[PDB]
């Protein structure tokens, strides 16, 4: 007989559940949605298409080769969809596994989606929720960051790029949103900072809260990094859907024209 | 000045211990033609050095980190000062040489409230869109995202070199072992293996992130030849009216 | 410097003209370059005689020692046709034993008749020369043991 | 023909055993609009199918392997015919749909003396040079360089798909175990690890070489959708008078 | 006390040594040179700049993660040099380790030098000596071949690409020379075929010899695949140098003009 | 080698009788600088000669017919090899020099079953699209469509020359007489006037299909001069992604 099939459904359900029900429950108790729920809420019903659903990281040291550390999808859900009938390419960080930290497969998926979008001429929307880079991955995460940065810079002025931060974002996960055209934040659940409060206390000898160090209010009222802040994930996604209608799909297109009553 | 001039006094300029600083202007003087260097903004944001020099008679732009001031960390003023200079050098077909010795970005609430992310993005974009030949030399260390911001190989860089004292790592060793080994409670050995395996340019060199590990005394002769073959560099990019600088 | 001896060679070094005039230690000489290959072979007519030389660089010369010498099937036992003219008669048929100085075929060319002889003792396996045939130079005629 | 119609008849068209063959023309007819197919050279080099069809009303060129004759192997005539058809389709902005079921090239001294390398290069160049949208579906197998020849993802392909019965590997299990395992001198279970670890589309999916592992019944609905996304595909290539095809 | 320096020197020595002196001797007894000696003969003296010297394979299957089979360089030596003062980019496949089979690192290095050459506008010369692909590595070798093939196709008509087969080239190592502008072979030591004589006997059931199946004479007399054949490696390299003196560096350059006498 | 060097040895290299053959390699060596010629594919498809040489110092590509082998008739391998060489020379701005002595294509059922039409179209296309300067010299014969395949004037050729022994006609005297005068039954004289009238280069010269009828000894001094003025040749063609070679 052939055992390939039931393995395919096991991997499918593992990818759908991400990193188990306990991590999803922990995600929900913080007032935050999961990556796939955000994708479903952002795109038109029955229009999302996956990409690189069966990928895992190539790490082999620090015990990352064990089957307990192998998650299909690898902390990002990438694909394409339609908003109000117009094509768009989306990726969503999965904080469920490894805190959404970027690895080789993660950056490979993001780069592939960005390359496809720049080939076809469609905007890129990115929902960011990641704790930084995988330390045990090695210098591969730095290469992934650099590749993503190069693709953001190359696509700048060609296709619109939108970033929505829906959770904590530390380390190298903050330069990519800054290179995009627009940046939106979610109140009380999203953060943006180079270094955590513990490092600030260790170095500069001052106590600071994460909310008052990199919170939505700080980045929308006194630093000028983010453009808008929204009440929560559902409101943020609805406002992102409303805002996407204003922009053209590419720089080759004129300004969108809607019917006026 | 002969192009293949040996520069032996750089063989031991970098101290063996990582807590002691040196002067990058000394290296810049030792490498460039006739040890002549026109420095731009010499009294502002001293933790970064930018200027104009000559290699084999061809004018070049020099950007480097200064471990003497602020331990070589990057901040808002240095980011802007480097970014605009790199943009000007790229705009007028001037090759760029980068010297990398940076532990990361300067932490604190003052930097976050000032918008350190935007200016770091400015510098990263400035090195990212450059189409002029770029030669990079890592002297002591390049930690974290700063390693990407300092004209790494993955930003369409041309040639990347690392001295034997280079350290291309994700972050500091102590933080790495504290984030990897949480409940191991046996960090005494973990320090030994981590330092022996990852506190060196070997992880970057084993996967082609740096072209070669060169002796410092051959730095100048290594650069000039590259500038001889990269003078005809020509690449193409997607059409646009302009891009969106993260100003 | 050849084997210690130091000489000076001067000329216009016109590599296209058939004749080259050089001066070696004051002595004026005239040479011809009949052939030249990228592998280093060169046929030079000097003092009226054609010399074949092989010039290599020192690194190439020292690396040529690892090259295996190709085995060649020219282990005698075959005589070509020095005459490019016409053979009158052949005195050797297949299966006949030959010896040193034993005439094989009589072939003439350009107002001269020559009867080539076998240079070694043996027995022919196949004869490719027949009477009244036009045979060019360097053509196999006899295949002895 | 509605662009989202299902094709359940393709669910079990691929036989379980790797020796039994099937007609790829049946799959082509089941996938295209109104089951209408204009075949090119139907009686010459029958181990490959090339032709014109319609998807959602748009003209598409179809190239596929025929396991019915010659077990789907590639040879001189098939490579030449496929290369010429692909070149024509690319030259006139006609999208390409590829169905891959190939175990490699045809062995024999006649193929070697006829120049199988040149014609394989012909087909490889034809698939690599094309800048039109290219949708690829692997049905049963793809072994060795033939997998590269048949418009793989790494030839700047757009979308690549694999059925659950697909299998991508360097070559057959026998050759692999006989080249890698020599001193083990007992191929009893090592065959088991190799088979149930590499005789499946799982490695390529894990590295990301195929976009998804789709059910056959959705194939048409999977293609047409993609085929209208890629209608605006536009890529740039370095300037040249013309290239030197390996003819 | 820093241990980095002597490790660097040790791996320099092992890289120049290839895969040990024993295999170098066994490879010299066949009448063939090594990759480094071939490059030394091909290019101008004191002009070879080598790139990616410490690059090693990342395979971690079938026990190849052990240090006993981690060769720096990884079966290929790549760089740039000058022939009679004109720039060129060269790669030479090293038959010493693993029969010269291509890995991810091998294809990565070749792709790197090809990208550098096409960016600069200089020809590419490849001294091919490879037994096929690493079976232990799997689909990575196929990806590497496909990347090389894509680069060869893209560079066709832009820069001259020359292949010199100086050893047995089986499997996928035959398509890349076929896509290059010219193909030269060496008598009695180089072979070109897709399947070996054993597979031909297994399938077609007829005896064939290595040389008659893929020798230089077969491909230069009755197959029309190779353009010229030379006696040995030194003669082949000298003739390749002389032939390279003819061609221009790029398609955006006029035909080279020398001086006449 | 001076560009005006005469070659009197070519004045009698063409035998008077149409049956005896000569060596085109001697003509090529006499014409080129220092008699240095880099043969390409010397031992395969020997009825055609292709290679690289130098003229007044500049690199030129040479394609010519070899009357020694198969009386200069074209076939599969010769057409393929010549087409590939001509395409490579055109792609890299290398001027082409052609020597024409061809009675036509090689007849037989082996050539028809192998697709002689396809490869003949390959070669004809190879000369047809060439935009580099091309100089053609007809030595003895140019019969039928082969004359068109051999870089005729009407393929946008630059300069075409004919030696006094040249002969351009639809076919040989025989077939022309038994076709034109099939019913006349007066071939004994019809041969005489047909040979006297059309078995010479005058029909091509008076209609302007050859620039001049030149003495062989002045061939080289002619070609160099043309290569001095055609170095700045620049033509324009309709836009296309790529064409469709008859491969
Ligand atoms: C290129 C620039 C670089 O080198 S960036 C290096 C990584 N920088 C970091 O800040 C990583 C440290 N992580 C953190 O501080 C926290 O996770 C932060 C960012 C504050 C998130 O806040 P919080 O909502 O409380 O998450 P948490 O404490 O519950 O952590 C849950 C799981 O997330 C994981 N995680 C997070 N980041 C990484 C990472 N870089 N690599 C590997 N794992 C990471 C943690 O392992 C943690 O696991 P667990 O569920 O507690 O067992
Ligand atoms: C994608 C394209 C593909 O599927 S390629 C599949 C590989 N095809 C093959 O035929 C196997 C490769 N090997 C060969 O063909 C022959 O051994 C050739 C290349 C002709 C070697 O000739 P010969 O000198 O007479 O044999 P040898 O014993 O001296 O050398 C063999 C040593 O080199 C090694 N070798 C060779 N090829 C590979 C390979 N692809 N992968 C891994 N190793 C390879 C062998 O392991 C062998 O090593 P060892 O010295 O016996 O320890």
């Amino acid at each position: 007989a052939t055992s390939v099939n039931e393995r395919i459904e096991n991997k499918r359900r593992t990818a759908l559940l991400g990193g188990g029900q306990r991590r999803i429950d922990a995600q929900h108790k913080r007032g935050k949605l999961t990556a796939r729920e955000r994708i479903s809420l952002l795109l038109d019903p029955g229009s999302f298409v996956e990409s690189d659903m069966f990928v895992e990281h190539r790490c082999a040291d620090f015990g990352m080769a064990a089957d307990k550390n192998k998650f299909p999808g690898d902390s990002v859900v990438t694909g394409r969809g339609r908003i109000n009938g117009r094509l768009v390419y989306v990726f969503s960080q999965d904080f469920t596994v490894f805190g959404g930290s970027l690895s080789g497969a993660h950056a490979q998926k993001i780069c592939k989606i960005m390359d496809q979008a720049i080939t076809v001429g469609a905007p890129v929307i990115g929902l960011n929720d990641s704790g930084g880079a995988r330390i045990q991955e090695g210098v591969e995460s730095l290469a992934g960051y650099a590749d993503i940065f190069l693709r953001n810079v190359t696509a700048s002025g060609v296709i619109p790029q939108i970033s929505l931060i829906m959770g904590p974002c530390a380390g190298g996960a903050v330069y990519s949103p800054a290179l995009t055209d627009f940046t939106f934040m979610v109140k009380d659940t999203s953060y943006l900072f180079i270094t955590g409060p513990d490092v600030v206390k260790s170095v500069t000898n001052e106590d600071v809260t994460q909310e008052e160090l990199g919170g939505a209010k700080t980045h929308t009222t006194m630093s000028g990094v983010a453009h808008r802040a929204f009440e929560n994930d559902v409101d943020a996604l609805c406002n992102l859907r409303d805002f996407f209608n204003y922009l053209p799909l590419s720089s080759q297109d004129p300004a969108p024209v809607r019917e006026c009553h | 000045d002969p192009s293949d001039r040996l520069v032996p006094e750089l063989d031991t300029i970098v101290p063996l211990e990582s807590t002691k600083a040196y002067n990058m202007v000394d290296i810049i003087h030792s490498v460039v033609d006739e040890r002549e260097f026109f420095e731009i903004m010499p009294n502002y944001a001293k933790n970064i050095i930018v200027g104009f020099a000559r290699m084999n008679g061809r004018t070049v732009g020099i950007v480097g980190n200064q471990p003497k001031v602020a331990s070589g960390c990057l901040d808002i003023n240095s980011s802007v000062k480097g970014a605009r200079f790199v943009r000007f050098c790229d705009a007028f077909n001037i090759p760029l040489i980068t010297f990398v010795d940076v532990p990361g970005f300067l932490p604190g609430t003052a930097q976050e409230y000032g918008g350190i992310i935007r200016h770091g993005a400015k510098l990263l974009y400035a090195f990212a869109e450059a189409t002029v030949p770029k030669v990079t030399v890592i002297t002591r260390k390049a930690y974290g995202g700063a390693y990407d911001v300092m004209s790494s190989k993955h930003l369409c860089g041309d040639t990347n070199y690392a001295w034997p004292t280079a350290e291309i790592a994700v972050m500091g060793a102590k933080g790495a072992v504290e984030i990897i080994f949480k409940g191991h409670e046996n960090v005494e050995a973990a320090q030994a293996e981590y330092i022996e395996k990852f506190a060196n340019p070997f992880p970057a060199a084993v996967r082609g992130f740096v072209d070669d590990i060169i002796q410092p005394s051959s730095t100048r002769a290594r650069i000039c030849c590259d500038l001889d073959v990269l003078a005809s560099k020509k690449v193409q990019r997607p059409w646009r009216k302009h891009a969106n600088i993260p100003l | 410097e050849v084997d210690g001896s130091k000489l000076n060679v001067t000329s216009t070094w016109n590599l296209a003209s058939p004749l080259l005039s050089v001066s070696v230690d004051g002595t004026q000489r005239t040479v011809q370059c009949l052939s030249r290959e990228a592998g280093g072979n060169m046929s030079i007519q000097f003092l009226g005689t054609v010399y074949k030389v092989n010039i290599l660089t020192r690194l190439a010369a020292e690396l040529n020692k690892f090259m295996l010498e190709k085995v060649t099937e020219d282990t005698s036992s075959v005589l070509r046709s020095p005459m490019p003219g016409v053979v009158v008669a052949v005195s050797v048929k297949p299966g006949d034993a030959v010896a040193e100085g034993q005439e094989i075929c009589v072939i003439e060319a350009m107002k001269m008749q020559n009867s080539m002889t076998a240079g070694k003792t043996g027995t022919v396996k196949s004869v490719h020369c027949q009477a009244g045939d036009t045979v060019g130079e360097g053509d196999l005629l006899v295949e002895l043991e």
